[PDB]
């Protein structure tokens, strides 16, 4: 007997290890700024920044911002490790 | 294994739901699957409205039944896929297919009485009737039909 | 409506060869008679509609299978009539 | 033990099988009908419940499909008479007589023959010299019960569903009086002479009597006695069974010609209003020139036959009885522009058609009324499947009432009469409106008999 | 009661002559209806003497009973046409409705 | 219960009784009788029936379908009824075959 | 007892205070079939209905008001 | 031994031949259901009710009571795969007193006479043939004491009981 | 006037309960020889079915109320689950209801009674029919 | 059994996604519940 929450009402997942680990480590809940380049267009349906959280070590696209280049990178590199537009630190 | 679904989607541009049906068969054929069928099942409404991931009551939604055969680890791959899936408010899966249900609970004696290929074989529409489905219509696909059929407009057709 | 008494005819026409077929001695004039039969009411395969005089051999079949059974030599092509049936 | 042996005898000589030759089952019918009561008194007879042998000798004659005839007589001991001594040998005369029947059809084994006789000959033996003993079936009861549970002739129709049927017919000039005194005491009193023969046209009863009338008819004259029908059947039983005859082949040849015109035209129906003997020439005049109505592009309609060269709205095009063959290529020209036209309305007809039969049935299962007539009234095809739209839409709103005696019907304005169970509406109605007023009589009821126990 | 084997193609025979009837054919208005089903009984048992196939064996007999329909309902509309063409006599369901909505109408205008 | 389970699992036929009606059948004809009477190509009498006395000769497709039954059907089919699509009970049966056919000493 | 009889439609409708007949804009030719209401049993609520709900309690009572689409009337 | 199931049966005779005293109702009849209810549970006795609102075989059941009772009257009760009728007839054997005989032991009482029309302790007085007879022409015959009768209605108590 | 109209038309005496009904009498008759496919619909996609075993709000009867096959009862409490699950019954009510019910009374009465167990427009059909006969 | 092959999915999602559309000649059919849903008039855009 154990009880589930559906984070975003797609992800089943215990409540506990839930409310400790998954819900404050959502990508668009811990970095927004870093969800706002999500590609959108590149990149699968079944993800999206409401879902996949920080620590994905499988790489994603990634819209720039700032010279709207499209770049694919992990998302662990993206926000934890600090990473960065290939393009943007070319400039 | 033969397994069925029922997809609840939010109903978005057709070039969006195709994209979106398109990556679900594309994961069912990439992991080593087939599809029995597909058939899109028109738009309804819901008894109970599901709130979309913006966290919105939608009325409105579009009705996809899938039937496929997968092995068990990579359906539930795919399984994944379609609940976390953006559009589908809900999926159901039919796991009573290759046995009907109520026999591993219904009687002892007839538990290992049934023929699991009879049901395999057969497709979910057959097996679960929908309500205007009835044995009529299968012994008109029996009958030929054709010149019995052609006489039935004749005595409101004069009047 | 021809098909029914053709099916018909050619029942009586086989218990009649059953008969003539008694004590035939020779296997060529039984081979040959026996292979008329089945161009002369196109019995092959390729007439699957009501036209095929087999479906209506409900027991006559079965003799006529029998009947061209005895092959033991000087086949010339013998065994496609079997094969045919 | 005989069971092989008599049904094999029935599927050969049986009547049902002999629908060719009308006179070879007229003898059959006859002669099973004969065997059939001959062998129920036999056995009533040996049961018990003596009684005196119907045509205590007679000959009886069957017709066989070599795909031939066999005559057996049944000559009872001279000295019979109802008890116990002649008990016995009553049986061994019938087997006799349905060995020798069963003999001359061929189809009884030489060794069962023998097998029966030598039965026979040992019960005529132990008769002089009683004996004692302390089942199987004989050919008495193999017979008769073969004879009664598969192999039966179909009962004779009844003048209830007779005269529903139709095949009664009377002249007007009799009075209704003067008409229906001939049914009262001549079907409820006199159904049982009715030959077998005679049920399968239609009679009609006028002031003359003959067979000269309507296709497959018979005339019967204002209160015919018995045995005078039986004289007049017995003096032309060829003119019936030849008008039967060629009424039957009256009817089968525009049935083939409409078959194998509807096939080579890829159309449904041939429809008739107008004589047939009429509609046989334009059949004809079909039948040679239809790879011109192909040319002409004249397909995928079911086709009536009118007396006034037209169309109707439905995609039915209705033609006339008089036609030649040179003024119809005219015809065809002036016709051939719309075509189209009502071939699309022929679908989109046979569609509403459709969609209306669906929404009635749906009405009928789920708020049962015991009757729906929307095809009385002639309205638009669309108005009544409106109708049977809205009546479909009210539904389970009016499912909580029983409507098994009331009918709903199509009118041209509303009328509910819950004393004749009538309910007429129009085809635009209001759902609503009609579940308001049925809410509002539910309400005074309601109301009525809480007033009514207050008061008390 | 019935044998086993002959009330289970019985059941069939009915279930596909209902179809052949009141469905495509649309004739709920047939007449001595036991005629064509024991005759069709009685073909199906020909046939199985001989070995016909029994799916063949009904589909025969279900043409020839549909067959026989037509021709019942194709001589019924021929005395029915002619009938009504000769206006001297019509039939006996009219005149019992004639002289009942007569009386109906009468009491009307009465009231 | 478990008896009738693993004689099932073991024996083709064993379930199908002269009658040619199991038991879920005569309570539930509509799902057990094919809806469909096909005439399309009834296939003839098994020959190379020798092969397979039970179950366990043949594990390499779903309900121990040999091979040369599979001979006309498509591929669809055919891929359908692989071990891929195997269910896991059947999995573990190969498995169980595979130590009785190493191990075995008789049919 | 069945009620009484009616068989005018203006006599109904003088009679009840609702036309039967629907005698509005003809929409003919529609879809050749209709879908259902979820809750067909139901009864129609109209559009011009005021919804009042009165709740009670051992020492206190409750009354509101609201319109056909939800919105509260009166407090 | 096995697992528990409630009974049905699309034949009466099934129901008769399995339960003691069986009662079938509907629940638009509540108050008759209630007094039969009344009298067998006061001579207890155990009894089955059936509604035949939702159970199944609805039709076949209906028409099976009706045809046996010769009567559309839903609520009936049976005893001994016989027909004891509906609420009158079971007021009447209550009357008579002959209901409890026929729910313990299953037979009405044919002796003859009543009993529940008694001054004191149940007798034959009054029994005996009379010679002639001519028990009217004894115009000073003793006739009894002076029964009273109401001279109005006195309104009944409860529209039910 | 129309004159196919008069030989299409046929005119009966009294209506049927659908039009059918004899054939399908007779046929029964003769299949008798006188002289349940629900398991099949109990699913998810058979609201009406489903809603035939439930109570007016949704959920289960008495056993002895509503008594049912095992089989029968564990496909409707899964038919029932599985149809709310999706959306095609609601979590809480029961439509279908009335026209479930069997014992329903008349529109004038307030309780079902066991006791229970020629048109002017007819009329004017066959005045029309016979004017055009002549 | 008329399988979906690979080549054959996009074109089959495509024509099934045009079932209930709009402005249609040949009646629409009923759903797996046999009720008739609404049309779209393309791109499931509900209109009607
Ligand atoms: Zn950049």
């Amino acid at each position: 007997k154990a009880s589930h929450i559906r984070i975003a009402n797609r992800k089943r997942v215990e409540m506990f290890v839930a409310k400790r680990f998954h819900l404050p480590t959502r990508l668009a809940t811990a970095a927004p700024d870093i969800a706002a380049e999500w590609h959108d267009e590149l990149n699968p349906m079944h993800m999206y920044p409401a879902i996949i959280g920080i620590g994905h070590v499988q790489p994603v696209w990634w819209k720039c911002a700032i010279c709207s280049h499209s770049y694919q990178m992990s998302v662990e590199k993206r926000v934890v490790r600090g990473g960065g537009c290939p393009q943007c630190v070319v400039n | 294994v033969f397994y069925s679904f029922v997809l609840v989607m939010k109903p978005r541009q057709r070039r969006f739901t195709s994209q979106a049906l398109r990556e679900i068969g594309v994961a069912v054929y990439s992991n080593g699957g087939l599809i029995r069928s597909i058939t899109n099942e028109g738009i309804m409404r819901p008894y109970s409205r599901f709130r979309d991931a913006d966290n919105t009551p939608l009325t409105y939604a579009r009705y996809i039944i899938l039937q496929l055969d997968m092995g068990e680890e990579e359906m539930g791959k795919v399984d994944k896929i379609i609940r976390e899936h953006q559009d589908v408010l809900m999926a159901l899966k039919l796991n009573n297919l290759e046995r009907p249900v109520g026999i591993r609970s219904g009687n002892k004696e007839l538990q290992a009485a049934y023929f699991p290929l009879d049901t395999f074989t057969r497709l979910e529409e057959e097996i679960n009737w929908s309500p205007q489905t009835s044995a009529d219509i299968y012994t008109q696909l029996e009958m030929n039909w054709k010149e019995f059929s052609r006489t039935r407009w004749s005595s409101f057709l004069r009047n | 409506y021809a098909a029914m008494e053709l099916a018909a005819e050619a029942r009586r026409e086989i218990h009649e060869l059953w008969l003539s077929a008694e004590t035939a001695l020779e296997r060529e004039k039984r081979v040959q008679q026996v292979a008329a039969l089945i161009e002369k009411y196109k019995l092959d395969p390729s007439t699957p509609r009501e036209a095929d005089v087999s479906r209506g051999l409900g027991d006559a079949f079965d003799r006529l299978l029998l009947l061209c059974l005895p092959l033991g030599k000087t086949d010339a092509k013998g065994t496609d009539n079997l094969e045919r049936l | 033990m005989y069971k092989k042996a008599l049904h094999s005898f029935f599927l050969k000589v049986h009547p049902d099988f002999f629908h060719h030759n009308r006179s070879q089952q007229t003898v059959n019918e006859s002669s099973v009908a004969r065997l059939n009561e001959l062998l129920s008194w036999a056995k009533a007879f040996k049961s018990g419940h003596l009684q005196p042998p119907p045509s205590s000798s007679f000959t009886l004659t069957f017709y066989r499909k070599p795909d031939t005839i066999i005559q057996s007589t049944f000559e009872l001991p001279s000295n019979f008479a109802p008890s116990d001594n002649h008990r016995g040998t009553v049986e061994r005369a019938v087997n006799k007589f349905l060995r020798d029947l069963l003999r001359r059809a061929a189809c009884i084994d030489s060794v069962t023959e023998s097998i029966s006789e030598a039965e026979d000959a040992t019960a005529a033996r132990a008769e002089a010299k009683p004996l004692r003993r302390r089942g199987p079936k004989s050919l008495l009861d193999e017979a008769v019960e073969s004879m009664t549970v598969q192999w039966s002739l179909t009962p004779a129709p009844t003048l209830q569903e007779l005269i529903e049927a139709d095949q009664i017919l009377f002249s007007r000039d009799l009075s209704p009086l003067q008409s229906a005194a001939a049914l009262s005491t001549l079907q409820r009193h006199l159904g049982e002479l009715n030959y077998s023969a005679w049920e399968s046209m239609p009679v009609i009863v006028s002031n003359q009597f003959s067979i000269g009338d309507l296709t497959g008819t018979i005339t019967i004259p204002w209160d015919f006695t018995p045995e005078q029908f039986h004289s007049f059947m017995a003096h032309n039983e060829k003119g019936v069974a030849r008008c039967r005859e060629v009424a039957i082949q009256y009817a089968s040849t525009i049935e083939q010609l409409i078959a194998e015109l509807c096939t080579a035209l890829e159309l449904d129906d041939i429809l008739v209003s107008c004589s047939h003997q009429d509609a046989l020439r334009l059949m004809e005049l079909l039948h040679r020139n239809r790879e011109l109505l192909i040319q002409y592009g004249l397909s995928k309609l079911t086709l009536e036959v009118g007396n006034r060269h037209a169309t109707r709205a439905n995609g039915v095009v209705i033609i006339n009885c008089s036609l030649t063959s040179e003024q119809l290529r005219p015809w065809l020209k002036a016709i051939s522009p719309k075509l189209p036209l009502q071939q699309r309305l022929y679908e989109l007809s046979k569609q509403m058609l459709e969609s209306t039969l669906w929404h009635l049935k749906e009405f009928r299962t789920m708020v049962e009324p015991g009757g729906v007539d929307a095809f009385s009234n002639d309205c638009t095809y669309a108005e009544r499947l409106q109708w049977s739209k809205e009546l479909f839409r009210i539904g389970p709103s009016l499912a909580p009432w029983d409507w098994s005696e009331m009918t709903f019907v199509l009118s041209p304005d509303v009328d509910i009469d819950w004393a004749n169970g009538l309910l007429a509406l129009p085809y635009n109605f209001d759902g609503d409106a009609l579940v308001r007023y049925v809410e509002e009589v539910q309400q005074e009821a309601k109301s009525r008999k809480r007033e009514e126990l207050l008061a008390a | 009661t019935l044998s086993p084997e002959r009330v289970a193609l019985r059941d069939e025979l009915a279930r596909k002559s209902r179809l052949v009837a009141s469905e495509g054919m649309r004739y709920y208005n047939i007449f001595w209806v036991r005629k064509p089903l024991d005759t069709m009984e009685k073909e199906y048992y020909e046939l199985k003497r001989r070995g016909v196939d029994h799916g063949e064996a009904i589909r025969k007999v279900l043409q020839g009973f549909y067959s026989g329909l037509a021709v019942k309902k194709r001589v019924a509309a021929i005395q029915a046409e002619e009938a009504k063409l000769t206006g001297r006599f019509i039939t006996m369901r009219e005149a019992t409705v004639v002289l009942g909505v007569l009386a109906k109408l009468h009491k009307e205008q009465l009231t | 219960p478990v008896q009738k389970k693993r004689q099932e699992q073991m024996l083709y036929g064993v379930n199908i009784p002269e009658t040619r009606q199991m038991k879920f059948e005569e309570q539930h004809p509509l799902l057990a009788g094919a809806l469909r009477k096909l005439e399309g190509q009834p296939k003839g009498f098994p020959f190379w029936y020798r092969k397979y006395p039970t179950r366990r000769h043949a594990y390499e497709y779903r309900f121990s379908i040999p091979v040369e039954m599979l001979d006309g059907y498509n591929d669809d089919v055919k891929k359908a009824l692989s071990k891929g699509m195997m269910s896991i009970q059947e999995k573990q049966f190969a498995q169980e075959a595979m130590y009785m056919e190493r191990y075995a000493e008789h049919d | 007892v069945p009620p009484p009889r009616v068989l005018g439609g203006d006599y109904f409708k003088t009679r009840f205070g609702y036309s039967l007949v629907k005698n509005s804009e003809m929409t003919q030719g529609p879809v050749d079939y209709s879908q259902l209401d979820m809750w067909g049993e139901m009864p129609r609520y109209t559009s011009d209905m005021v919804f009042l709900y009165l709740v009670s309690r051992r020492r206190n009572t409750y009354a509101v008001a609201y319109t056909y689409e939800g919105k509260r009337i009166l407090n | 031994a096995t697992r528990w199931l409630p009974f049905v049966s699309s034949d009466l005779k099934d129901y008769l031949n399995r339960y003691w005293a069986v009662m079938f109702t509907v629940g638009a009849r509540p108050i008759e259901t209630g007094h039969i209810r009344h009298y067998v549970s006061w001579y207890c006795t155990r009894m089955k009710v059936v509604l035949l609102d939702h159970h199944v075989y609805v039709e076949p059941l209906r028409q099976q009571l009706q045809e046996v009772s010769r009567t559309p009257e839903l609520p009936l009760l049976f005893v001994n795969k016989k027909l004891v009728g509906t609420l009158r007839d079971v007021e009447l054997l209550e009357r008579e007193k002959k209901l409890k005989d026929v729910l313990h032991f299953g037979f009405e009482w044919r002796v003859g006479g009543s009993v529940a029309a008694t001054n004191g302790q149940k007798s034959l007085m009054g029994a005996l043939p009379a010679p002639y007879g001519d028990a009217e022409f004894f115009r000073g015959r003793y006739r009894g004491p002076p029964v009273a009768r109401p001279v109005v209605s006195l309104p009944t108590l409860h529209p039910f009981a | 006037g129309r004159e196919g109209w008069l030989f299409g038309q046929q005119v009966q005496l009294h209506y049927h309960r659908f039009p059918d009904e004899q054939l399908i009498t007779n046929l029964s008759r003769w299949r008798t020889g006188e002289t349940p496919e629900v398991y099949m619909k109990l699913n998810y996609k058979n609201p009406a079915t489903i809603s035939r075993f439930l109570t007016r709000t949704g959920h289960m009867y008495p056993a002895d109320i509503l008594p049912l096959n095992p089989e029968a009862v564990v496909k409707l409490r899964v038919a029932k689950a599985q149809a709310i699950r999706i959306g095609l019954y609601p979590r809480f009510g029961n439509p279908f209801w009335f026209r479930s019910q069997k014992f329903r009374p008349k529109a004038y009465q307030e309780n079902y009674d066991p006791t229970t167990y020629y048109n002017w427009v007819q009329t004017d059909r066959i005045r029309r029919y016979f004017r055009e006969l002549e | 059994i008329n399988y979906v092959p690979h080549a054959q999915l996009r074109e089959h999602i495509d024509k099934e996604l045009d079932k209930y559309v709009a402005g249609k000649n040949e009646p629409y059919p009923l759903n797996f519940v046999g009720q008739m849903p609404f049309l779209e008039d393309g791109d499931g855009n509900i209109v009607e």
